[PDB]
RNA sequence: GACCCGGGUGUUUUCCCCA
């Protein structure tokens, strides 16, 4: 019923082997005169909302770094917006929440290693990243081929 | 790293630093100022970097 | 009881014939050449630098296919079975290699011949990479050009084919028994005659061709098989025979043990 | 397309990541191997495992 | 000079082949992202109808 | 440093630039727009000096 | 504090998340992150 | 994502026993045999050398599934034999058969060297 | 990309054949000859070289990202 | 607080010896760590 | 004794997959 059946030990020597790319972009957002967007590594403390990935991979100036392997969910981009302080000011020693997380997290399913690493300006002179992840894909029961 | 800055001309002005006098006993000199010469552009660490910029 | 008579005989490749053995038997000790007789190959790569072209995983591939002297590698431990923390030199060989281009033309080849052997067991023949010749410079891994380097440390460890195909040491095992079909096995497709469309068993001189009168023989079984055994250079071809029947003999041996320790 | 296109079979769990069908009832399912994706969907009470084990099977 | 180039841009970049208020009514599909998953690909899809 | 900072210094080290692969293409990119320029306009004095200075760059290897 | 490689003539330096996004010496607008210094191992499979 | 690994079609888990057997009610003299992390390569062997033994009336084995790395095996004797007995002698039948095979292949190496 | 290291069918390495494979087609032998004298009989080992695309020739002519 | 969490980390006994990887849960007594070297996640004991 | 979290658009359009 158009199944086929692959030699294991060919698969092994790289018959089919394949690479596999994926790419993110984000970029700083200007809402107002001196409302922007920050590429930042969030800390628990300061910000709120944040996700359940884990931000311990990203570097000072919020972006992960190539060679590094990631997993479903992790924090490849960190990025937080400016949110109006709350009444918090009572009582707290600056561990008050003035940042809201938009952090970008790689996809659930998804896993590899960071490759390369891009930043430059985008049009308006924000700031813009490009991260690209690349993995390999062996054949596997289930894959298509075709003649 | 830092010879380019507008600013290095003062900064670099007084400062004592170890010489090479090469005619090698290294010793110290003060820096009476700084003078850019146009056509004397030197290696100054690799082939690629090129200066302009010159120490009295 | 059992006979084997050699026809040719190399470093690499062996031809020989086994009679007075059923079929099942020589079959098995094919299986086992193929898929059970432990070789030594890289197994973790740990990447310093690469700045070539080539993605890291793809010469992490390239580096676990390359074939390396497994002689010895009867006295060496596999790496689940060492109690050592970490590695040690009875359960891994580390070898290490560094390529870079110098100047700013050209395009520089990195050969499996810059492997070098750091660390390993104390006096045992193993770890190296196979090289035809003094002169080969073996296989091809990877190509640089200028400020191009490929700084990595890899770490060898003995296993089977089962686990992987990168610790076979034979290529192709070639197999065959009544080149003159006299037992008739097979049925052969045609067109006009079955005879002069099928080619003749490159082994069909060595049997005397079926008379015309003869009547089909339903008491005889296969008795003669020719095969030739090829390997990769990691073990010779003899070795690689004496390992396989050696091989077969444990696990037969483990089978009676169990069974006598079962009571 | 019919009711046959929907039935219960029981559970057998195997590794790697495709579903697994003995080949006879590829016919009342008009499915083949070169592609073809299936739904499954898990009962969640005594009453309807019954049901299915009962009726659809 | 915003009037032709906020024009051209955003028919390349969507697709629909007319003013930006006429969205509807207006050919739609006329560019399209380049399929570059193989270059056979890249070559059948410049030379569509 | 600020924005026209970099730009000085940038034009500072261009001046002391004798080569750079990158920037020998752009320049011939831009003595090719320039060519055409002249063309367009008819001009057959500045299209032989654009021409011969683009000779002179060229014959790459 | 980070190293960057400039995109045209693979410059090596560091920025302080305040500086403007260019190469210092040829005043490219697109900057590589370098290599991170951790442990990368293979399965060589 | 749900290959598993390789290994565990020859690394023997702990609480998994390498061959278990239990008799076969069914007819008189039976027993069947679950070998674990094995396949084709022993199974082959073991059944062609019983099937010649005057003693053995039935021997067969098979794999239930090509993903999964064990075989079973059904032997019946005759009324004077077990059938551990016989798979003992199997066994080390087999074991005999190679250790002259090894030795005749060593001599036949050293001749034509 | 690069000359594969083993065969994909039997498992031969033909990953130093390569540059012999080239200096025999420089000298004006045929494609046949040549495989022939390299010493590869099957046709699976022979697909290997005769049919490979060297396309590491076009990625090392981009300029390095570092130096 | 699980002093060990999110750090790199290598395996000495059992079938991964001598593979890096990250831990990610730090229940107790079963540590979940990825490998660096397949696409996957394990358990593994505190003492390995 | 310093103690760890829990959130996700919408509307169009296009190009694909299995029948
Ligand atoms: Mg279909
Ligand atoms: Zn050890
Ligand atoms: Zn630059
Ligand atoms: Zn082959």
């Amino acid at each position: 019923e158009d199944s086929m059946i692959m030699n294991q030990s060919s698969i092994d020597r790289g018959l089919f082997r394949s690479l596999f790319f994926r790419s993110y972009m984000d970029q700083e957002k200007r809402f107002g005169i001196s409302i922007v967007e920050e590429f930042e590594k969030p800390t628990r403390a300061t910000t709120l909302r944040l996700k359940h990935g884990t931000y311990e991979k990203l570097d000072e100036d919020g972006l992960i770094a190539p060679g590094v392997r990631v997993s479903g969910d992790d924090i490849i981009i960190g990025k937080t917006t400016p949110i109006p302080p709350d009444t918090e000011e009572l009582g707290q020693r600056t561990k008050y929440h003035t940042k809201r997380d938009a952090s970008t997290p790689l996809r659930s399913t998804e896993n590899g290693i960071v490759d390369q690493v891009l930043l430059t300006t985008n049009q308006e002179g924000l700031k813009f990243v490009k991260v690209r992840m690349r993995t390999t894909k062996v054949p596997q029961i289930g894959d298509k081929f075709a003649s | 790293k830092y010879w380019y800055y507008p600013e290095f001309d003062d900064v670099v002005k007084g400062m004592y630093l170890r010489l090479n006098t090469g005619s090698s006993p290294y010793k110290v000199v003060e820096v009476l100022g700084s003078q850019r010469i146009k056509g004397s552009a030197y290696g100054l660490n690799s082939k690629e970097n090129n200066c302009d910029m010159y120490l009295k | 009881e059992p006979k084997v008579n050699i026809i040719n005989a190399q470093d690499d490749e062996v031809e020989l014939m086994l009679s007075d053995v059923n079929l099942s038997l020589a079959n098995s000790l094919r299986r086992t050449m193929l898929a059970e007789v432990p070789t030594l190959a890289i197994d973790l790569v740990e990447i310093k630098m690469n700045t070539s072209v080539l993605a890291d995983e793809f010469i992490s591939h390239r580096l676990g296919l390359i074939p390396l002297v497994s002689e010895d590698v009867e006295e060496m431990k596999y790496s689940r079975d060492c109690t050592c923390e970490d590695y040690c030199d009875e359960c891994s060989v580390v070898l290490e290699l560094s390529a870079r281009h110098e100047g700013e033309e050209g395009t520089t080849d990195v050969y499996s011949s810059s492997l070098i052997k750091v660390s390993g067991p104390g006096n045992l023949n193993v770890g190296e990479p196979v090289r035809r010749d003094d002169y080969d410079q073996g296989i091809l891994l990877c190509k640089l050009r200028n400020h191009q380097e490929l700084n990595i440390r890899c770490i060898a460890k003995k296993g089977i084919a089962k686990e992987h195909a990168k610790w076979s040491p034979c290529s192709a095992i070639a197999f065959e028994y009544d080149p003159h079909n006299k037992l008739k096995h097979t049925d052969f497709w045609f067109e006009v005659d079955a005879k002069k469309e099928w080619p003749d068993s490159k082994y069909a001189t060595w049997e005397e061709p079926p008379k015309p009168g003869e009547v089909f023989d339903y008491k005889a079984k296969p008795n003669r098989f020719y095969m030739t055994v090829e390997t990769t250079g990691s073990l010779k071809a003899n070795q690689v025979f004496s390992r396989g029947i050696k091989t077969l003999q444990e696990k037969l041996a483990n089978v009676l043990f169990e069974l006598e320790n079962s009571r | 397309l019919h009711k046959m296109s929907m039935m219960a079979h029981r559970v057998k769990v195997m590794p790697y990541s495709t579903f697994r069908l003995n080949l006879s009832v590829t016919s009342p399912y008009n499915a083949d191997f070169d592609g073809d994706e299936m739904n499954l969907h898990v009962p969640q009470s005594e009453e309807t495992r019954a049901e299915l084990s009962q009726l659809c099977a | 000079s915003t009037t032709i180039t906020s024009g051209l841009k955003y028919s390349l970049a969507t697709g629909n082949w007319g003013e930006q208020k006429k969205a509807m009514s207006s050919r739609a599909g006329v560019s399209q992202v380049l399929n570059r998953y193989t270059y056979s690909s890249t070559l059948s899809h410049l030379r569509r109808t | 440093l600020s924005n026209d900072e970099v730009n000085s210094i940038v034009k500072m080290k261009q001046s002391l630039s004798s080569n750079t692969g990158f920037n020998t293409v752009l320049k011939k990119a831009q003595l090719q727009e320039e060519l055409e320029e002249a063309r367009d306009a008819h001009d057959h004095e500045r299209v032989a000096r654009i021409e011969a200075e683009l000779k002179s760059i060229g014959a790459e290897s | 504090g980070v190293k960057y490689t400039c995109g045209a003539c693979a410059h090596n330096f560091s920025l302080n998340k305040s500086d403007p996004v260019r190469c210092k010496e040829c005043g490219h607008r697109v900057i590589y992150k370098a290599r991170t210094k951790r442990m990368i191992q293979f399965d060589a499979r | 994502m749900n290959a598993p690994d390789r290994f565990e079609l020859f690394i023997l888990p702990d609480d998994v026993p390498k061959l278990k057997i239990t008799p076969d009610s069914r007819v008189p003299n039976c027993i069947i045999i679950k070998f674990e992390r094995e396949d084709h390569t022993l199974a082959n062997l073991l059944r062609e050398e019983l099937a010649l033994y005057p003693d053995v009336t039935f021997v067969a084995y098979k794999v239930e599934h090509p993903l999964f790395a064990n075989f079973v095996m059904r032997l019946q004797t005759e009324e004077g034999t077990r059938p551990k007995q016989a798979l003992e002698r199997a066994c080390a039948s087999i074991i005999n058969k190679l250790k002259t095979l090894d030795h005749k292949f060593n001599e036949e190496w050293n001749i034509k060297n | 990309m690069i000359i594969p290291v083993r065969c994909f069918s039997c498992g031969k390495v033909v990953g130093d054949k390569w540059d012999a494979y080239l200096r025999l087609l420089e000298e004006g032998k045929q494609e046949g000859d040549a495989l022939d004298e390299l010493k590869l009989k099957r046709y699976c080992c022979r697909r290997m070289v005769l049919t490979h695309v060297d396309l590491i020739e076009k990625f090392l002519r981009y300029n390095p990202l570092e130096k | 607080r699980d002093p060990t969490l999110n750090k790199t980390v290598k395996i000495r006994q059992g079938g991964y010896k001598g593979k890096i990887g990250i831990v990610k849960e730090a229940n107790g007594d079963r540590f979940r760590v990825e490998l660096h070297n397949p696409n996957k996640t394990i358990p593994i004991p505190c003492s390995f």
